[PDB]
């Protein structure tokens, strides 16, 4: 009933969009250490996804001024120092993500289908670090974040079928860190092609109850594909 | 930008 | 921090839509004593609005929860908890603005201008607490909202064009507060009508600089008249 | 519905 009543703030949080509040509600009870229903995993997914997402935007704006304001010695360097606090926020949310699926998330998962969820997940946070990190730290972090992706890549092939939401959201974010962080745009077209092809081939896989998030993920990986080929 | 996102 | 400095980062937390920041920056701006810009005067007002914005919207999602939730009581004392712990960060944000426009802004501004703009935001952030006051001392609320907008439209009718969009804005705010705050629809429309006719009888007075802002408040009062005429 | 920034 603790967890129910946290579980219950969590959702009254996401719907008055209240980010910090749901995370903290849904951190809490990932620290209970008992393992997470699908609700539980895709509230805690949403809650981090909003708070992470909120200055990798930010960090985008700043940068972009920052480039725009060369010449301009004062303005500049604001920017730079105003990208540098942004940046300390984004690692600090990062590492708290980090940290419960090491401690709690990826050791409890009992199914394929949770622990591919939580390897994409560790895959896509150490990407998050990569797009704002430099020299030497940059080479371990982008290779935390290929491992995790690769890792999920081989379950998710062994264990779910083409058209597993899952497994096609891991090729999505898996051909987005090819291309954008390892500089690849063939080996992130083979990946989101051959991701579309092998669920195009079985669409009979199909279930009334995910069939949406499943074509709306083959229509994100033919949109990459489209604007990468371009 | 077209991640799942996630 | 140097007041320029303080300004230009204020700018950068704008367009990165981190509103607090801009708030810290604006409160901090205010508190050297020294009066407003125009600009200076624009970023703490949007930055405010924006703070106290996300609690009002916040407000009215688990307020509105809270009342379907009639007949399930351990679910509605949740709701009723987290919209009172939203009414204090509300309260506390309003009475941050209100003691910045009592102790700095209203004695030093040296225009009809800035002092019309000033006492217009006392009468909004008076109203924001009347939003979710009760009672005894929502009595009091209501009638230093009323008393702050009442001597911003006494001064805007005697110092400003009925097409300068701080006089409308003021038209449109205090409309809103008849309608709202007082339950006064025939008051409402008549101070709405007033100030759009006066506007449109003398278009000639617009200016390249202003007249976008003056247009569009001239639609939002005829909005409001058409959806309490209805 | 009130003033718009
Ligand atoms: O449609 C309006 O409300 C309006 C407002 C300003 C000027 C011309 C207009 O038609």
């Amino acid at each position: 009933m603790d967890k129910n009543e946290l579980v219950q703030k969590a959702k009254l949080a996401e719907q008055a969009e209240r980010y910090d509040d749901m995370a903290a509600c849904m951190k809490s009870v990932t620290e209970q250490g008992a393992e997470l229903s699908n609700e539980e995993r895709n509230l805690l997914s949403v809650a981090y996804k909003n708070v992470v997402g909120a200055r990798r935007s930010s960090w985008r704006v700043v940068s972009s001024i920052e480039q725009k304001t060369e010449g301009a010695e004062k303005k500049q360097q604001m920017a730079r120092e105003y990208r540098e606090k942004i940046e300390t926020e984004l690692r600090d949310i990062c590492n708290d993500v980090l940290s419960l699926l090491e401690k709690f998330l990826i050791p409890n998962a009992s199914q394929a289908e949770s622990k591919v969820f939580y390897l994409k997940m560790k895959g896509d946070y150490y990407r998050y670090l990569a797009e704002v990190a430099a020299g030497d730290d940059k080479k371990g972090i982008v290779d935390q974040s290929q491992q995790a992706y690769q890792e999920a890549f081989e379950i998710s092939k062994k264990e779910m079928q083409p058209t597993h939401p899952i497994r096609l959201g891991l090729a999505l974010n898996f051909s987005v860190f090819y291309y954008e962080i390892l500089n690849s745009p063939e080996k992130a077209c083979s990946l989101a092609k051959t991701a579309f092809d092998e669920a195009i081939a079985e669409l009979d896989t199909l279930s009334e109850e995910s069939y949406k998030d499943s074509t709306l993920i083959m229509q994100l990986l033919r949109d990459n594909l489209t604007l990468w080929t371009s | 930008q077209s991640s799942a996102n996630l």
